[PDB]
């Protein structure tokens, strides 16, 4: 999700 | 001249990082989404916890309201979107078709349509009443970071880690314009200005840009914050002074003079990356939300 860097 | 946003409320309840906050169009509620798979609803003015909305199988990256403030849509890593009745909390529809995490979502002004963006590199348009997918746009060559309708829903803007911003004709699904900023850092967020004339775009080189859509020109650049890792929301603040508002990877909420590009206030209090901010539709009220080592939402209020 948005809450983890990618 | 400059705002004086002061902390009014800290909203605790999420068990993981918060991903997105949005005020209802009627200004009554704040909705939050989170990696904890939950949507929560809060009073916008008293910060009172109202309810938890559950059903997604994995974390939620984005939530969005319908115009009448009666419906929500959420985008989840479980590859689905879900349409929710706010008063009951029931899942009305599960929107299936994306082949990877759904990352971003929005209703159109009429609220008969939803737009979604996914890691599957596509943009999808959905019928709200049926839940069926109307169009699949082969929008980008990397994950889609944001999707947003303009003020009458006639156009869609999208952004991707592919470095591009694209404007799409809603009716046909055809591409009207690709914004190629010479040198293409990932574009982590995009939205139209309230008047539909401009587009605000965040790139993962610590930079916000305001583009004239009709002309394809960058009019303003906002810097001084930290944004290299996360898809952080940005806002137009229009209720008092005309600001640009964004979160930051230094745990701060940044506020710029839209015209001068000068930082007018920095909001201190969060203990992790401020991933999401929202500006209240009528009052000088900001909601901010933070990641894993914070997990709280903050409501702030200014005199202008």
């Amino acid at each position: 999700a948005r809450t983890k860097q990618t | 001249v400059k705002p004086n946003y002061a902390l009014k409320f800290t909203l605790a309840g999420h068990t993981k990082a918060v991903s997105s906050v949005k005020f209802s169009p009627n200004g009554e509620w704040l909705a939050s989404s989170s990696a904890d798979k939950l949507i929560k609803i809060w009073g916008a003015y008293d910060g009172k916890f109202e309810k938890t909305i559950s059903g997604h199988k994995l974390g939620i990256s984005d939530v969005a309201w319908s115009s009448d403030s009666n419906l929500l849509v959420s985008a989840s890593d479980d590859k689905t979107l879900k349409i929710w009745d706010v008063s009951s909390g029931k899942c009305l529809k599960t929107l299936k078709g994306h082949s990877n995490y759904v990352f971003c979502c929005n209703f159109n002004p009429q609220s008969n349509l939803i737009v979604s963006g996914s890691f599957d590199e596509s943009v999808r348009i959905w019928d709200v009443k049926t839940g069926k997918c109307l169009k699949t746009l082969p929008a980008h060559s990397d994950p889609v970071s944001a999707v947003h309708f303009n003020r009458d829903g006639s156009l869609i803007v999208s952004s991707s880690y592919d470095g591009l911003c694209r404007i799409w004709d809603t009716a046909s699904g055809q591409c009207l314009k690709t914004l190629i900023d010479d040198d293409n850092p990932p574009v982590s967020f995009v939205k139209f200005s309230p008047n539909g004339k401009y587009i605000l775009a965040a790139t993962l080189d610590n930079t916000l840009k305001l583009w004239d859509y009709s002309k394809g020109k960058c009019l303003k650049t906002y810097t001084g914050h930290k944004n290299e890792k996360y898809c952080i929301f940005a806002n137009f603040s229009v209720t008092g002074g005309k600001w640009i508002v964004s979160g930051s990877e230094d745990n701060l909420v940044y506020i710029w003079n839209l015209q001068t590009k000068e930082i007018v206030q920095k909001l201190q209090g969060h203990t992790d990356v401020v991933i999401s901010t929202a500006c209240h539709p009528t009052e000088n009220i900001i909601a901010s939300a933070a990641l894993e080592n914070d997990k709280t939402i903050k409501l702030w209020k200014s005199d202008c």
